[PDB]
């Protein structure tokens, strides 16, 4: 099928100094947002009418509490022991756990962590493995956590029995928004010239849903080769925005073509013309 | 580690003068989270403007997307200024409807 395949909560927690840490946390389809989190008061925010799955009411508010408890008391615990880490302030933590559908039927967990914007810890079945770019303190805390009573029984829980329901049940709940498919409009402009005598033609495709888009420059059935393709973009409304840009002499653009295919145009791919 | 911000300012629909349109800044690849964003409007904060919650990449990288509604016309300037820590001053990126 097509949209997602996996679903993960993200933490990012920074750490100013001994007084003020801020937690920022959310969970994601992909790359679309599906739960926000109100940092003050430790609540989830769902973000679309199907986003609790197909869970009770009771299992979610449960999570929550889960993860309440799990932010507040972990930012208490890195300020309690930063001393003994030898942490100089400000710092900034992040976490990423959750699972995803393989081709197969395979449901593959994940959980890592970082520390400066590096690799420092992650989870390999079900164990706490310290990542090399973390050193001699991943080593530390990935020996300090086993002795927290019910801390890895739980994340074993969550990843590899709680994650799996919760994606096949939520991909079943949201599937008429996260199969649909949404037509790009296409458009073309002149660039900044690339240099003397030279144009650089520009086709723009933008609004399509989901993300995978194939976008040519072309001279009738020839592709292009110098064709250079854009970063994928967002638009806040679940649709992506793509370009396309061809260097060429000023005297060769008539001929020239953009072709745009996508799954939502089957039969229906758009061919601009610059003239 | 730290990461200094890419820009990317571009509108969702192609761009008619006098017709409303959508106006974004996506900024990515940052480190620390830390950041901030304005649209400008002939140089002035414009007010109105939506954010998405943080999120970060497989690298660990930040990225946000900001946006407003607004109407391109010939004479009005937009463009997205940002300010990190890693930069010696806010960068500013104009809007340019051809590119
Ligand atoms: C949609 C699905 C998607 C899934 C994908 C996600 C998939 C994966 C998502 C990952 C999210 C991980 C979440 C796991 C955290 C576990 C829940 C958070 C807690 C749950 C409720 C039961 C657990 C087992 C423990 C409880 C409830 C607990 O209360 O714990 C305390 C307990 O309440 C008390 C008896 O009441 O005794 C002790 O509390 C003392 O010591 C604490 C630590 O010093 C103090 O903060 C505390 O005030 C103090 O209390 S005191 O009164 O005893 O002094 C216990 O100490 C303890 O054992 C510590 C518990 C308190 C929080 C400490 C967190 C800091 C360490 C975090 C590192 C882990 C990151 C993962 C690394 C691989
Ligand atoms: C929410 O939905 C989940 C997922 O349910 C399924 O997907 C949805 C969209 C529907 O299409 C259902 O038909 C699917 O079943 C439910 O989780 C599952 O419950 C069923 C019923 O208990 C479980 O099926 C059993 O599985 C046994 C063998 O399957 C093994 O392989 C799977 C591969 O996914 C593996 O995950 C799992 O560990 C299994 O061991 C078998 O003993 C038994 O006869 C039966 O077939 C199914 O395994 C569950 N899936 C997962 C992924 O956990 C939830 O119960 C439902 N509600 C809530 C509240 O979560
Ligand atoms: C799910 C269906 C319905 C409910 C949805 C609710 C979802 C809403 C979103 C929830 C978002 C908030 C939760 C965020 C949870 C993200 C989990 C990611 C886990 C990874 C983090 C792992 C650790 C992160 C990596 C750790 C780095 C540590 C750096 C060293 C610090 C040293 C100073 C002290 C250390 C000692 C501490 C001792 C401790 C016991
Ligand atoms: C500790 O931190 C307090 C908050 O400072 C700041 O707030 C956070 C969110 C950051 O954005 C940071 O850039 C700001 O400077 C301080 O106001 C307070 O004085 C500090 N206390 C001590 C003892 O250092």
């Amino acid at each position: 099928f097509q949209g997602p395949t996996s679903f993960h909560v993200i933490q990012t927690s920074s750490f100013t100094n001994s007084t003020w840490a801020q937690t920022q946390g959310s969970g994601w389809l992909d790359d679309l947002q599906i739960h926000g989190w109100d940092s003050d008061s430790g609540t989830a925010i769902f973000l679309k009418p199907w986003s609790k799955g197909n869970f009770s009411d009771k299992e979610v508010a449960e999570l929550e509490e889960i993860f309440r408890v799990y932010i507040f008391g972990f930012a208490r615990e890195v300020q309690d022991f930063a001393g003994d880490f030898q942490m100089k302030y400000p710092f900034e933590i992040q976490g990423i756990a959750g699972c995803e559908l393989h081709s197969g039927g395979a449901i593959v967990s994940f959980l890592r962590g970082a520390l400066g914007g590096l690799d420092f810890l992650s989870v390999k079945n079900a164990s706490c493995v310290p990542s090399p770019e973390g050193g001699s303190r991943a080593q530390k805390f990935c020996a300090l956590i086993i002795q927290y009573q019910g801390i890895m029984e739980t994340v074993r829980i969550l990843l590899y029995e709680t994650c799996p329901r919760y994606l096949l049940g939520v991909l079943n709940a949201g599937k008429a928004d996260l199969q649909r498919q949404v037509k790009p409009e296409a458009w073309l402009s002149s660039g900044p010239s690339p240099g003397p005598g030279r144009l650089q033609l520009v086709c723009h495709v933008s609004g399509f849903y989901p993300k995978p888009v194939w976008v040519m420059w072309m001279r009738g059935e020839q592709e292009q080769q110098g064709t250079q393709l854009g970063d994928i973009l967002p638009n806040a409304n679940w649709t992506w925005y793509l370009r396309a840009t061809l260097d060429v002499a000023d005297g060769e653009a008539a001929g020239l073509s953009c072709r745009v295919k996508h799954s939502s145009l089957e039969g229906q791919d758009i061919i601009l013309y610059w003239r | 580690i730290q990461r200094t911000p890419k820009i990317q300012v571009y509108s969702r629909h192609p761009a008619e003068n006098g017709k409303s349109n959508f106006l974004n800044c996506y900024v990515s690849g940052f480190h620390p989270s830390d950041i901030e964003v304005d649209l400008l409007k002939n140089g002035e904060r414009i007010e109105k403007v939506e954010h998405s919650d943080l999120s970060f990449s497989k690298d660990w990288s930040f990225y946000l997307l900001y946006y407003t509604e607004f109407t391109p016309t010939e004479k009005d300037e937009y463009a997205c200024r940002v300010n990190h820590v890693t930069l010696s001053q806010p960068k500013i990126v104009k809007w340019d409807r051809d590119m």
